[PDB]
């Protein structure tokens, strides 16, 4: 709902003592980056988890690599860092028809 | 006044030892047992660098 | 637009003088591309999510 | 480790302790009738599986 916004002001939906459901949010998700950073990326909507962050933003496939932790370029150095600590997921979707 | 037993290079032990499942979401924990040892030694060398 | 210059003033107690930024663009493409960061803890709260 | 010849029926014995693995057999004493007694305790480091 709304208008994404981006990389460095992402918006951050903190989720604990509920129950979320990837398959009812992926089934209408025509994702093409699909990876996670120190975890899995397949069991991400199956085990059970304390604490959930998810911050959403508008982000391209064309800046994909900039994503990860050992990038060195704007994305890692002065828009958005992920958790080293904790396990993390890099996901860029594109909107269906 | 002894030269028959030496010194090792630096002490050294491990600080965090679990398994981990193909999942990867779950930690499976480990526990030594009265002087034994935990299968994290099997892929830690002699030394830790 | 790609490349703006972006200036604010930082009092001495912070660190002071001025600090700037440059906002870059990259234009959007035929469809809409968003991006999703996730950090799971295992820790933090009560094991429900 | 020596043994004699005969067509006469027997058992071997093998377990894992901690000071050891214990090696049974009834040659050595019992081979009329059958029952497992040690004659091998081999110092084994850790417990196989
Ligand atoms: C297979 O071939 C072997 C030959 O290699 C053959 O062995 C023979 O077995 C008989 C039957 O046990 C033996 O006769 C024994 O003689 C001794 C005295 O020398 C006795 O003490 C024995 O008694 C034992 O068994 C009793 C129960 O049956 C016990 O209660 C008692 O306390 C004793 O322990 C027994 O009478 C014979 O000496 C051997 N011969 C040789 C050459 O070894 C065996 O019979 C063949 N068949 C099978 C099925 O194994």
């Amino acid at each position: 709902s709304g208008t994404p916004p981006q990389v460095y002001n992402f918006k951050r939906l903190v989720f604990t003592n509920c129950n979320y459901n990837l398959t009812k949010l992926l089934s209408l998700f025509s994702v093409n980056d699909f990876t996670c950073s120190q975890i899995s990326p397949a069991a991400i909507a199956s085990n059970c988890y304390s604490s959930l962050i998810l911050d959403y933003f508008s982000y391209p496939l064309s800046m994909k690599s900039d994503l990860s932790v050992s990038s060195a370029g704007p994305i890692s150095q002065f828009n958005y860092k992920q958790s080293f600590s904790n396990p993390t997921c890099l996901i860029l979707a594109t909107v269906p028809h | 006044n002894l030269t028959t037993i030496t010194k090792p290079l630096k002490y050294s032990y491990i600080n965090k030892c679990s398994r981990l499942l193909s999942d990867d979401r779950t930690e499976v924990p480990q526990l030594v047992n009265a002087n034994q040892y935990s299968p994290c030694v099997s892929i830690v060398p002699s030394t830790v660098w | 637009e790609d490349g703006d210059y972006y200036r604010k003033q930082l009092s001495p107690l912070e660190g002071g003088g001025w600090l700037v930024a440059s906002g870059s663009t990259v234009a959007m493409t035929e469809q809409l591309q968003m991006g999703f960061g996730i950090t799971v803890q295992y820790g933090t709260d009560t094991n429900s999510v | 480790y020596n043994i004699t010849e005969d067509e006469i029926l027997e058992w071997f014995g093998i377990t894992q302790t901690a000071q050891g693995v214990h090696l049974f057999s009834s040659r050595y004493v019992d081979l009329y009738g059958g029952n497992m007694f040690q004659f091998a305790t081999l110092p084994v480091y850790d417990t196989i599986k």
